[PDB]
Formats: structure tokens, C-alpha cells, sequence
RNA sequence: GAAAGAAUUAAAUUAAUAUAAUGGUAUAACUGUGCGAUAAUUGUAACACAAACGAGUGAAACAAGUACGUAAGUAUGGCA
RNA sequence: AUAUAUUUUAGUAAUAGAUAAAAAUAUGUACAGUAAAAUUGUAAGGAAAACAAUAAUAACUUUCUC
């Protein structure tokens, strides 16, 4: 299994959430689409959890 | 996207519509950077450019002098030839493509006081080839191009990939430098007077290098760098140090004319010419 | 032995709607792999190129000098106008509505917002 | 962390880089900037006038040299094919040197060869 | 294998706030072999230099104006033309 | 010394401020910028070095070419060439650039930027070219005012309408906006300001608010409505505001009727014409022309058969576009006009 | 007479298009760049194409919300 | 000139241009531009690394000038 399916659950607790695939590593897929229940456009985050492909976080900083 | 068909509607006005100054996104940008007032702006006219100089009060004079032939007339190029309309299929038919060359050729003019020759581009290609085993060596020559010119260098990389040679795509090989005007001039006064005596047995540039129609080039190698009184101040700041392809670029219509151009400007010319 | 026995079928490509023709909203004149036509007066075009009418009137094909070499397919509202209109002259646009002559109605489209 | 090698290709490249090296931008008051709009102007006005006296004089030049080949033409045939010769090899005299900015210690050699 | 400076995160420049590379340059004074001497602006910090070898002392750029030496200085007091004639018997070859 | 002179030449040309034209011609850089109003700012503040003795030989030098040029000026007899020469004489003058760039060109005030002064008008309209002209070229194009009303428009004077008496606040009209029904309840203020050079005392304008989108059910399209008319104004290049003050009510062809846009019939264009009248030789004073006021309708309007008619040319334009809101029917109301119509929602 | 600009004409889609082959593409659908990361959103979808049914395809419009754009507008994943 | 204290600098790192066919964010939108091949050359460079150059200006606008 190369490519996974996932659960964003909305952030508006209303209930509704919409499914959407991903790579298997990919990063925390958070989007903001419409949520019907609340009539507006709102966060879904990934209701599951689940490992990710740990990329070095860029330092912008300039270190040593 | 509901189609990707790209069509510009025509319009009701002849009144020339800059989007540009119709919007307030980048109003540093609106202003030229010849202005004060923009972030880009440069003291161009700094100081007196004495090869110019030079150039304008002796040698322009003198070249006119030489090119003029009586009553010459204009030597049109190759271009694409036309068809002749000696059957039906020629006639919504590409034209043939040029006599000998596949890519059309320019017209050349009688020099007059208009279009005389004169230096229009100087540019310092280095592409140092140890670089396919490490990056730093692009970053030193670049440093040196910019020690040489006082301008600022641009990278180049490896357009290409082959096998025999140890070369990847993609990858950061040397520097190039676009010199124009007065920095140009300067580097062009010091490749006559302190650079080029230096190398030892240098007879000249050689009389077959060149394009067809105005530039010559020639090249300097890492022994010859070492003369730059930048490079030659220190010789302990740089312990490697890298060769150079110099294309120079001339206002001449022809090589020969572009060659006695240089030559006003102290270039000695050795091989035996086309 | 080893045979090459597989092909898939037709598309269904030609013209769908042909000139001097009427045309509703939505009706689809032209299926096509890329702007063999291209949308032309009163009419859209589609993600797979098809060219479909916006309006009623009748489906046109003609040439525009504004855009040398290609063809165009537009839809005129009447059978009167030659559909590469004239360029200074005003756009013939259709109303395409109709008022509320019941009061009911009226007014509940007054009370709409 | 580095080499004393990539330490040094580091401040190489630092010297060609505009990291922490420049200064503020040059703000002006609209007097000042009014000035410095006429200082401008103005020289890019005697740049042209300069520029079309020299071009100008070269017009003429070129005027006065085809003035006298055609007098040379009617005149005297070998003298004027002797004029009209391809100078296509030609070299400036290596004498003809860039004036500098301050003169040599030996201004004229008066012995040569 | 490949030897690298692997690069940080690139700074922004924005549309308009590009500024251009002024470099820090000295007006430097060069003396050339004769007593000619040519302002030009450098990097490098130094007012005066004064070169040696030039185009105003080659031969190829003015034709009308170290073994050997180490030799000519090792052997002087003889002074070594006469010595050419004296050393030169053209029978045997 | 020519731009220290002003015997002949006119008063607008200097600089009206003291304290700015002492800091332009001094002798040192002593005294600090009057621009920067802060004590602390100007302490802070540094000019650039050596600018002043140079900036002095850069004024010698464009003053001597003004001279030079205002000696060809006089000569001519010819009035565009005239003015073509006072403008080269005049345009590199640093006080007039200080004028013209730093202070309202909208609202001009006479002694600062004066349009009767051919300089300042060639600035003004480079200045119009720059941005506003192009602006309205393009929502003319866009929103398609220009072949639906009046087939093309070559900008010469810069248009800018006014909603003043409506509601009570100051704004220009940005072209192609939206207003309420409220802010276009009464009538606009106009002002044509002309850049080309023009007879005043001739020459005469007409402007035409024209609303191309009122809907025809006969017909299952749209036709054109005159919702303001006006005649023979006489514009001044400084007196140029078109105010009930001016115009007379012989001039009204078509007195100011409202916005009124029907509810779900559209945004509609209102898009107002400025055209200059023809002029006529061996006449003096300006002449007029009479209107057959039975023969123009508002109702249907073809604009450009009364063009055609009166021998009009299109100078400028203008546009905003209303739709239909809640006090439509109040601003019917008060004008006294029928109840409007309520189409579908649906274009069926 | 010269400089600069606006450009126009000719040629080109042989490169490039995430991917086969074909059609299309410089008015670029190709490429660069700012913002963004939203429309790779939510309910009704007529009408067409195609079509035995099951399905498939293009899609105006109405309503809710979002992103970019001075605006016009564009976006209901990708040139097909 | 030198001592202490209090600060300030030095973490030295590339794009400087709306970048434009080296490589990299493949869906939105806004703005802008044009590729390729072949040819003539040029330090190592060679058929094959990189850089340069290679169709036409009639008319128009602005600027300077005889
Ligand atoms: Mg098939
Ligand atoms: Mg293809
Ligand atoms: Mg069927
Ligand atoms: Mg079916
Ligand atoms: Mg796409
Ligand atoms: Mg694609």
C-alpha cells in the first residue's frame, strides 16, 4: 500500500468530515473547506493518528 | 479549470492599457530604476570612462576613415527563400529555409557615421570542471570573476548530462559576468596593460577566432589569473585559482572589422586572417 | 504465436450541431480533442474542448479577421445577423427574463435577498 | 560542523553577498529630490547635445570623404582605385596607446626601430 | 562523494526592495613600468601599486621603442664575438 | 536670468511657498528641508553631499535653454507651436515641477497649478496618461460601455463626477463603481478638465448620462435610457466644475432622473459622455445649438444618431453602474415614479 | 541626422506539455514570477452529447461559502 | 596610552531580478516572456561538458540636433 486513506474530521465540532487519500509518510494534512452543518468554511484536521516522514525542520535562525 | 482554451479578446480603443500602474501592488516597482527613488537605483555616471574616452576623440574617426568603400551597397544575407507558385502545394507552404545554413543570416551595412564599430558587451564565461566532485570550487571562481570584474557574478550550471565526462544535471559548475559600459572598459584596460604582457610567450589573439559577424573571444588560463593586481596583491588569499573564456561582443557588422576595433584598443592580433 | 488484437473504440468527434441550426442553452455544437474550433460569439467551451452554446439562437461557423487562422463556431440569437458581427456596432444581448406579473410572486421575489 | 576549507569558501562567499553588508536606503526630502531630478536631467541633456556634436561631425567627415573620392574618380582612375582598397587586415600601431591618467617620466620618444 | 555547502532556507527578496550589488572599491593608484600613472577602482584595500611587468615595457605592445642568467652570473669573471671564433673548428661534425 | 523674471511670464510659474524656494537656491547647505516639519526629523535628516553647486550649474544650464527657446517663442505666430515652445521653455524649470508634482492637481488652486499656463496643463495631462486615463480605457473596455453605447472614445479631457447633494459626503467617482441608490438620488457634479489647446471663449460641451441596460420586453433585449442631459457648458481650464451655478435650465435637454434598477434585472451601466460642440468660423462669441426636444426621447435613446445629428466628438467619459437595493422604491417614491418591476430570478 | 521607446512584420508549436499515441497549444494550454494554497469546496443541476439497460461525458443556471485580481472577472483539480 | 564596567557588533551562507527553458511545489489566481535545432567561435574542451553571437525597420511617439 503506496497511497492511504484518511478521515479529516471538522474543526467545528459539528460532526461532518470528508475523506481524502494521502502517500502513506505524508505530512499532517489539515484543509479548510465548507462544512454544510455550520454554513461556513472551516479547518478539518486528521481525526486518526498515524507516523510521518520526520523532515529536518529548515532553520531560517542562522545556527553556529 | 472549466477549459484551458486561450483566446485574447480584441478591443474598442487604441489608447495603450499599462496593467502595471493600474494596480497598487508594488509601487517601488512602478518607479525605473534609473529613479532615486527606487530601492534599485545605482550611481551609473560615476567617473569619467577613459577607453571611451579614448575611443570617442581618436579611434571612432579613424575607423570610419578605413571602413568607407565608395558607393557600397547593402550585402543582404541568406534568408529563407519563397517558393515559386509553379504548382498548388505551394501555397500555404514554409518557405525553404536559407542556402547553406539552416538559420537565416543578417544583412551587412556600408559603415557609416551611424554604425561604426564599437565595444558593446564584454562576458568572463569560467566553467570550472573539477566542480562535478566539489560545489566550493564554483563558489572560489565566482568569487574571482567578481575580484576581477567589480561585478556581480552569476552561477552556472550543468545544462547537460553525459557518462565519460563525470557530470550530472543540475548541478553548480563556475560563474559568468555580463560586463556593459565603463566596469567593462576598466577590465578590458587592465586584460591590455597588466594582464596580457604578463603571460610570456602571447602572441595575440588569433586572427580565425571570432563570430561571423562581430565578436572574438579568446581564453585566459589558471597561471594567467594570477596577474590580476585583485588576484595579484595577495597570492596567499587564493591558493587555487581557475581559467576563463573572455567573449567579447562589438558593434561590428563583420570580424575584421570587429578585430581592427580591438586592436585601436592595444589588442595584438597574431594568426593569419580569413 | 502472439497477436495484436486490442483497440479501443470510436470517440464520437464529429460536429453535434451543424451551421444555420437551432440551439437551446446548454446543447453541445462540437466534441473535439483540443480548439479545433474555437468558442466564438454567445457560446462556452468545456473541459474536454466541447463547444456549448449559453444562449438560444443558431449555431454559426465562421472566420473572425481579429483572430487569423483559426475557426470559430458562435451561436447568432436571430437568423438575420451574420454571426462574425460587426466589431463598432453594439452587442445584441438577450433580456432572457420575464417579470412577475402575478403580485404573489412579485412579492416574494421582493422579499428574496 | 565545518572545515577550515568550507569556513574560508563561507567568508568567500560572504564577500560577494549583501548578507548584513549594506546600508539604509537613500531617502530624500522632495526639495532635495527636485535637485537632484534637475542635476540629472540636465546632464542627460548635455550627454545628447555632446553625443549629436560628435555624431554630426562625423556626418560631416564621412560627407567630405565621399566628396573627394568622387572628385578622385573623375580625375585620375589609378590614384582613386589605389583609395579604394579593401583595409580589411588593418591594424592600429601599437604606439597609439589608451592615454592615461597622468603622464610617463619619458613623455616622446624622438629615436625609433 | 560530492562535496557541498548544503544550502539554508533563501531569504525573500521582494519585487522592488531588490537592490543592487554595490561593492566596497578604493580608488587605486598603478604606476605601470614607466612613470605613467592610472587610477582604477578595486576591491582590494591599497592607494598605490606599482607593476613591474607591463604592456609600456613588452616589446610586442611598443616594437619600435633564468638560466642564462644564473650562467652569465656564475661565470663573469672570465667574461666567456672572440671566445665564439677562438671555440669554433668546423672540420669535424 | 529668465525664470527669476516675471514681468511677462506668469505668476504660477514660481514656487508660492518662501521658506522651500530659500532652500532650493542657497549658497551652502546650511539651511534644512521645510518638507520634513519635525525638529527632531530634520536634525536626524542628512541631503546628499556636493549637491548644491552642481544642482546651481544644472539651473544655469536649463535656464539658458529656456531663454533660448522663449527667443524662437516670441517669433511665432502660430498658437500650438506657441504653446509647444513655452512648454519646452518651461517644463525642465524646477519650481514648476516642485508645483505641479507636490500639490492637488484636481483641485487645483490657481496660484500653485494653473491650467491657463500651457506647462502646467502638459504636465496635467501626462500626469492623466500615467494612470487615470488608462483606468477608465479599461472599464470602459471591460464592462463594454464603448461599442453598446458609442463605438470607440479617443480621451482628450480628464472627466470626474460627484454625488454631492445626495448625501452630503466628498467623493470622486472611481470608474466602474457601485453606488447605492441613496449616494445617486439627486444629481452629479461633473468636471471636465481640458488639456488640449482650445478657443474658451467658443468652445462649447454637452454631456449625456446614457443607461445602455434597461430592459425592452417587446423587443426580449435592452435599450438605452438619457438619464441626464446637458447643453452648451462653457468650460475655463481653471473653472471647470459643471454645478446647478452654472449651467441655466435652457441648458437642461434632459433634466437628472435617478437610478432605478429593477430587482433581478441587472447591474446596470451608467455611463456619462462629455462631447465639445462644433465650431464655427466668421462667428464671433459662441454659438449655439437648439435641440427639436420632442424629436430626442428618454426612454429609447439612440446616442449615437444624436451624435451623428449635432455633429458631436466624444471628448471624455465616465461610468459607474447601479443595481437594484432596498430604497429604489423609496427614490421612485420621492421622484414620482410607477411602483418598478420585479423580473425572475432565473434567466429562462 | 541621431538616441530611446512603443512595437509591427517574417519565422516558429520541430523545444515544452507529470506519463503512451493522436489531436490542440506562442492569443500560448509552454515557461518565469507575486499572492496563495483556495474551487483537489457544499445543496439543487436543466439541456445536450453518447447511449439496450447498468453506466459514461460536456454543462448554462439557482443558492451557501472561499482564494486570487485595481477591475473585468477567473477557479466545482490537472490542455484533452 | 592603558585598566575596569556597561553595552554594541562578529553566528560571517549564495536569490538583489516580477528572475523567464540548469535543477526544485504537478491543483487556484494575477502579471509577464519565448523555445529548439543548426551554424561561427572561445582556457583545459576533443563528435559529445559551458558562454557568446546568428531575420527585417517602412510608418508612429518622445528626446537631442543641422
Ligand atoms: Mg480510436
Ligand atoms: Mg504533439
Ligand atoms: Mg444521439
Ligand atoms: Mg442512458
Ligand atoms: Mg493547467
Ligand atoms: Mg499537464
Amino acid at each position: 500500500s503506496k497511497n492511504s486513506v484518511i478521515k479529516l474530521l471538522s474543526t467545528a465540532a459539528s460532526g461532518y468530515s470528508r475523506y481524502i487519500s494521502i502517500k502513506k509518510g505524508a505530512p499532517l494534512v489539515t484543509q479548510v473547506r465548507y462544512d454544510p452543518v455550520v454554513k461556513r468554511h472551516v479547518l478539518f484536521k486528521e481525526a486518526k493518528k498515524r507516523k510521518v516522514a520526520e523532515r529536518k525542520p529548515l532553520d531560517f535562525l542562522r545556527t553556529a | 479549470p472549466k477549459s484551458a482554451c486561450s483566446l485574447v479578446k480584441p478591443v474598442h480603443h487604441l489608447v495603450k492599457i499599462d496593467k502595471s500602474k493600474l494596480s497598487p501592488r508594488f509601487p517601488e516597482l512602478k518607479y525605473d530604476k534609473s529613479d532615486i527613488r527606487s530601492p534599485g537605483f545605482k550611481p551609473k555616471d560615476t567617473h569619467a570612462d577613459r577607453l571611451n574616452d579614448h575611443y570617442l576623440n581618436t579611434l571612432q574617426s579613424d575607423l570610419l576613415l578605413i571602413n568607407y568603400s565608395h558607393n557600397a551597397a547593402v550585402v543582404k544575407g541568406l534568408k529563407q527563400r519563397a517558393w515559386s507558385g509553379d504548382s498548388p502545394y505551394h501555397l500555404n507552404r514554409p518557405p525553404k529555409n536559407p542556402r547553406g545554413s539552416k538559420a537565416q543570416l543578417p544583412d551587412i551595412h556600408p559603415i557609416k557615421w551611424s554604425n561604426i564599430p564599437g565595444l558593446e558587451s564584454v562576458v568572463i564565461n569560467c566553467f570550472v570542471r573539477e566542480a562535478r566532485e566539489n560545489q566550493l570550487l564554483a563558489i572560489t571562481a565566482a568569487l574571482q570573476l567578481q575580484q576581477i570584474t567589480g561585478c556581480k557574478p552569476h552561477p552556472i550550471f550543468s545544462k547537460n548530462d553525459v557518462p565519460t565526462w563525470k557530470l550530472r544535471k543540475g548541478h553548480q559548475m563556475g560563474a559568468k559576468v555580463e560586463l556593459k559600459g565603463k566596469e567593462m572598459s576598466q577590465f578590458l584596460s587592465t586584460l591590455t596593460e597588466i594582464v596580457l604582457p604578463r603571460i610570456r610567450e602571447y602572441k595575440g589573439i588569433s586572427n580565425q577566432s571570432g563570430n561571423r559577424f562581430g565578436g572574438i573571444s579568446f581564453g585566459l588560463t589558471a597561471e594567467d589569473i594570477k596577474f590580476f593586481p585583485e588576484i595579484d596583491a595577495n597570492q596567499d588569499s587564493w591558493p587555487k585559482t581557475f581559467g576563463m573564456h573572455i567573449n567579447i561582443n562589438t558593434s561590428a557588422q563583420l570580424d575584421y572589422q570587429a578585430r581592427t576595433l580591438l586592436s585601436g584598443f592595444q589588442f595584438p592580433f597574431f594568426g593569419e586572417e580569413k | 504465436s502472439r497477436t495484436s488484437m486490442k483497440d479501443s473504440a470510436g470517440r464520437r468527434l464529429g460536429p453535434k450541431k451543424y451551421e444555420g441550426q437551432d440551439v437551446s442553452t446548454g446543447e453541445i455544437i462540437m466534441r473535439q480533442r483540443g480548439t479545433k474550433f474555437y468558442p466564438g460569439e454567445n457560446v462556452g467551451i468545456g473541459k474536454d474542448h466541447s463547444i456549448f452554446a449559453l444562449e438560444p439562437g443558431v449555431v454559426r461557423y465562421y472566420l473572425d479577421p481579429f483572430h487569423p487562422k483559426r475557426k470559430f463556431i458562435g451561436v447568432a440569437l436571430r437568423r438575420d445577423l451574420k454571426l462574425p458581427s460587426p466589431h463598432f456596432e453594439p452587442t445584441v444581448r438577450r433580456f432572457g427574463r420575464f417579470e412577475l406579473t402575478n403580485k404573489r410572486a412579485a412579492y416574494k421575489e421582493e422579499n428574496s435577498i | 560542523s565545518l572545515s577550515p576549507l568550507a569556513q574560508r569558501v563561507v567568508t568567500q562567499l560572504s564577500v560577494m553577498s549583501a548578507s548584513r553588508k549594506q546600508p539604509k536606503l537613500l531617502k530624500l526630502a522632495r526639495e532635495d529630490l527636485i535637485k537632484h531630478q534637475t542635476i540629472e536631467k540636465c546632464w542627460s541633456i548635455y550627454q545628447q547635445q555632446q553625443r549629436e556634436r560628435r555624431n554630426l561631425q562625423l556626418e560631416l567627415q564621412y560627407k567630405s570623404i565621399e566628396r573627394s573620392m568622387n572628385l578622385l574618380q573623375e580625375l585620375s582612375p589609378r590614384l582613386f582605385e589605389a583609395a579604394n582598397a579593401s583595409e580589411k587586415g588593418k591594424r592600429f600601431p601599437m604606439e597609439m596607446k589608451v592615454p592615461t591618467d597622468f603622464p610617463p617620466n619619458t613623455l616622446w620618444h624622438y629615436n625609433f626601430r | 562523494t560530492r562535496i557541498t555547502l548544503p544550502r539554508r532556507p533563501a531569504k525573500k527578496i521582494q519585487l522592488g526592495k531588490s537592490r543592487p550589488a554595490i561593492y566596497h572599491q578604493f580608488n587605486v593608484k598603478m604606476e605601470l613600468s614607466d612613470g605613467s600613472v592610472v587610477i582604477r577602482r578595486s576591491q582590494y584595500p591599497k592607494g598605490e601599486i606599482r607593476l613591474i611587468q607591463d604592456q609600456r615595457n613588452n616589446p610586442l605592445w611598443n616594437p619600435s621603442r633564468g638560466s642564462l642568467d644564473r650562467f652569465n652570473k656564475r661565470y663573469s669573471s672570465l667574461f666567456s664575438t672572440v671566445e665564439l671564433s677562438e671555440e669554433n673548428k668546423k672540420k669535424t661534425q | 536670468h529668465i525664470w527669476s523674471d516675471f514681468t511677462t511670464r506668469p505668476s504660477s510659474l514660481s514656487i508660492q511657498s518662501s521658506k522651500v524656494k530659500n532652500y532650493l537656491f542657497q549658497k551652502k547647505a546650511s539651511l534644512d528641508p521645510p518638507s520634513i516639519s519635525r525638529r527632531s526629523n530634520r536634525i536626524k535628516y542628512s541631503p546628499p553631499e556636493h549637491i548644491d553647486e552642481i544642482f546651481r550649474m544644472s539651473y544655469d544650464f536649463l535656464e539658458q535653454r529656456s531663454s533660448k527657446f522663449y527667443e524662437l517663442a516670441n517669433k511665432t505666430k502660430n498658437p500650438l507651436k506657441k504653446d509647444a515652445l513655452l512648454i519646452k521653455a518651461e517644463i525642465n524649470n524646477p519650481e514648476v515641477q516642485y508645483n505641479f508634482q507636490f500639490n492637488n492637481k484636481l483641485n487645483n488652486v490657481k496660484d500653485i497649478i494653473d491650467y491657463d499656463v500651457p506647462v502646467y496643463r502638459h504636465l496635467g495631462k501626462q500626469h492623466w496618461e500615467s494612470y487615470g486615463q488608462m483606468l477608465l480605457m479599461q472599464r470602459l473596455e471591460t464592462l463594454a460601455a464603448i461599442p453598446d453605447t458609442l463605438p470607440t472614445l479617443v480621451p482628450r479631457a480628464e472627466v470626474n463626477i460627484k454625488f454631492p447633494f445626495s448625501t452630503g459626503v466628498n467623493k470622486w467617482i472611481e470608474p466602474g463603481e457601485f453606488l447605492s441608490s441613496n449616494v445617486t438620488s439627486m444629481r452629479p457634479i461633473f468636471k471636465i478638465q481640458e488639456y488640449e489647446l482650445v478657443n474658451v471663449e467658443k468652445q462649447l460641451y454637452t454631456v449625456l448620462i446614457v443607461n445602455p441596460d434597461v430592459p425592452d420586453l417587446s423587443n426580449d433585449s435592452f435599450k438605452t435610457a438619457l438619464c441626464y442631459g446637458l447643453v452648451n457648458i462653457n468650460l475655463t481650464y481653471n473653472d471647470n466644475l459643471i454645478d446647478p451655478r452654472k449651467f441655466h435650465s435652457s441648458n437642461i435637454i434632459a433634466d437628472y432622473l435617478p437610478p432605478v434598477p429593477e430587482k433581478n434585472a441587472g447591474k446596470q451601466r451608467f455611463v456619462v459622455w462629455v462631447f465639445r460642440q462644433p465650431l464655427i468660423e466668421d462667428k464671433q462669441g459662441p454659438n449655439m445649438l437648439e435641440i427639436d426636444r420632442k424629436e430626442l426621447s428618454r426612454d429609447d435613446f439612440d446616442i449615437r444618431q444624436f451624435t451623428k445629428k449635432y455633429n458631436l466628438t466624444a471628448i471624455g467619459a465616465h461610468i459607474w453602474r447601479s443595481e437594484w437595493d432596498a430604497k429604489v422604491a423609496a427614490v421612485r417614491e420621492k421622484y414620482g415614479l410607477p411602483p418598478g418591476r420585479v423580473f425572475s430570478r432565473v434567466r429562462r
